[PDB]
C-alpha cells in the first residue's frame, strides 16, 4: 500500500546515545528491502533468525527499529551473546534474538575533528541491564561501603562515560552506527509485508 | 583556548546565596564545579551534566550548594545558601568528558572571586 | 580516601635543561592523572589529560612519565613564564587534587 518510512530511520541525522537508544514504532510500511540489501555502505549486516535475501518478500507482525551509535572497536557486541560493557550495561540484544543488525561506518557522519562526545555509555551500573531494555538512570554508583547518599565521592562514581570518537583514529575508534531491526513479533496481524 | 565565560555575584554579605553561572559551549560536555581557597588547595564541589540536567554534590557541600540549568542559553547555574568567612572562595566552572569520576578540565573557566564581609 | 601527596611542594629550580616535579597517591592508581598548571592570578589549565599524553595546545617541550603510585613530570625548555603552580590530580578513584607544587627560581 503506503510508502514505508523505512528512510527515516537510516536517514535520521541524529541517532541517541546507546544507554538511550530510540525505539520507533513501525505501521504501515511496504517492506521494500531490496535496496538495503543491494546497498554497498552497510559494513556489516548479520541477520539472526532470517535470512537477508528472504527480507524483500516477508509478512512482519511488527517491526522496532532500535538506533544508536558505538565505538569502532567491538561493533559486534550487539550480537546475542556477547558480553561486554556496552552490552551488559547500555543495550542487550536478548540471547534469543530475532531480526537483522547492520551496522556501517559512519565515521564521516557522526565523527567531528577534535571529538564528537555526545555519544555516551553507562560505563558502571549495579547490575547488568536486563535484556531489550532501557535504563536512564543517572544516579551516583556506590563502589564503596560508605553510603554514598546520591554524592559523588571516593569509591562513587557516576554511571554514563562519554566515548572518544576522533576521525584521524582508523577503525580503532570511529562511529560505527547499529540500527538494530527486530521485527517478527508474531502477535497481532501483519502490517509490513513484501512488494507484490 | 577561550575560556567558557561565566559571571558570578562578588562581596555578598554573610547568609547570602552567591548566582554564579557559565555558559557552555554546546554539546553533552558536563560541566564541573572547583572550590579554590585562597592560598590553598583546589575543592571539587560537584558537577551537574547540562544535556541530561543530573545533580550532583559533593558530602563536604551536600545542601548548602545547589547547581540549576537554564537550557535557553546552555548556561548552569550555582546557588550557595550559606556563606562563612572561611568560604569566600573562588568558584571555577570546568569543562570536562563526562565519565564516573570528574575527568580532565579541559577547558577552565573564568574564574569568580567570592568574597565576604561579616 | 586517596590523597595526592606531592613531596617535593616547595620545589624550585633556576632556569635550566632540566626540570623535576613529582606526585604519589596512597593507593593505586590506573594511570589517570593529569597535570594542571596554575599560574599566578590565573585560571589553571590542563598539560596533561593522559598520565603521560600531552594536551592538545602547545606543551610542547613538557612531557608527562610514570605509572603506579609514582608520578614524575619533566620540562626541558623551562622558560620564565611557565613558571607556575602544577596540581597533581587523579580520577582513577575519585577526583582528588593534590595540595599543590609551587615552582621557583632558586
Ligand atoms: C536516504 O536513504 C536512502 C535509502 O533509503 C539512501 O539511498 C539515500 O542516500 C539517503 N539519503 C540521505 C541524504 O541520507
Amino acid at each position: 500500500t503506503n510508502l514505508c518510512p523505512f528512510g527515516e530511520v537510516f536517514n535520521a541525522t541524529r541517532f541517541a546515545s546507546v544507554y538511550a537508544w530510540n525505539r520507533k514504532r513501525i505501521s504501515n510500511c511496504v517492506a521494500d528491502y531490496s535496496v538495503l540489501y543491494n546497498s554497498a555502505s552497510f559494513s556489516t549486516f548479520k541477520c539472526y533468525g532470517v535470512s537477508p535475501t528472504k527480507l524483500n518478500d516477508l509478512c512482519f507482525t511488527n517491526v522496532y527499529a532500535d538506533s544508536f551509535v558505538i565505538r569502532g572497536d567491538e561493533v559486534r557486541q550487539i550480537a546475542p551473546g556477547q558480553t561486554g560493557k556496552i552490552a551488559d550495561y547500555n543495550y542487550k540484544l536478548p540471547d534469543d534474538f530475532t531480526g537483522c543488525v547492520i551496522a556501517w561506518n559512519s565515521n564521516n557522519l557522526d565523527s567531528k575533528v577534535g571529538g564528537n562526545y555526545n555519544y555516551l555509555y553507562r560505563l558502571f551500573r549495579k547490575s547488568n541491564l536486563k535484556p531489550f531494555e532501557r535504563d536512564i538512570s543517572t544516579e551516583i554508583y556506590q563502589a564503596g561501603s560508605t553510603p554514598c547518599n546520591g554524592v559523588e565521592g571516593f569509591n562513587c562514581y557516576f554511571p554514563l562515560q562519554s566515548y572518544g570518537f576522533q576521525p584521524t583514529n582508523g577503525v580503532g575508534y570511529q562511529p560505527y552506527r547499529v540500527v538494530v531491526l527486530s521485527f517478527e513479533l508474531l502477535h497481532a496481524p501483519a502490517t509490513v509485508c513484501g512488494p507484490k | 583556548q577561550v575560556q567558557l565565560v561565566q559571571s558570578g555575584a562578588e562581596m555578598k554579605n554573610f547568609g547570602s546565596s552567591v548566582k554564579v553561572s557559565c555558559k557552555a559551549s554546546g554539546g553533552t560536555f558536563s560541566i564541573n564545579w572547583v572550590r579554590q581557597a585562597p592560598g590553598l588547595g583546589l575543592e571539587y564541589m560537584g558537577r551537574i551534566i547540562p544535556a541530561l540536567d543530573r545533580a550532583i554534590y559533593t558530602q563536604k557541600f551536600q545542601g548548602r550548594v545547589t547547581i540549576t540549568a537554564d537550557k535557553s542559553t546552555s548556561t548552569v547555574y550555582m546557588e550557595l545558601s550559606g556563606l562563612r568567612s572561611e568560604d569566600t572562595a573562588v568558584y571555577y566552572c570546568a569543562r570536562s568528558v563526562v565519565g564516573p569520576t570528574p575527568n580532565y578540565f579541559d577547558p577552565w573557566g573564568q574564574g569568580t572571586l567570592v568574597t565576604v564581609s561579616s | 580516601e586517596i590523597v595526592m601527596t606531592q613531596s617535593p611542594a616547595t620545589l624550585s629550580v633556576s632556569p635550566g635543561e632540566r626540570a623535576t616535579l613529582s606526585c604519589r597517591a596512597s593507593q593505586s592508581v590506573s594511570s589517570d592523572l593529569a597535570w594542571y598548571q596554575q599560574k599566578r592570578g590565573q585560571a589553571p589549565r590542563l598539560l596533561i589529560y593522559g598520565a603521560s599524553t600531552r594536551a592538545t595546545g602547545i606543551p610542547a617541550r613538557f612531557s608527562g612519565s610514570g605509572s603506579g603510585t609514582e608520578f614524575t613530570l619533566t620540562i626541558s625548555s623551562l622558560q620564565s613564564e611557565d613558571f607556575a603552580v602544577y596540581y597533581c590530580q587523579q580520577y582513577n578513584n575519585f577526583i582528588a587534587f593534590g595540595q599543590g607544587t609551587r615552582l621557583e627560581i632558586k
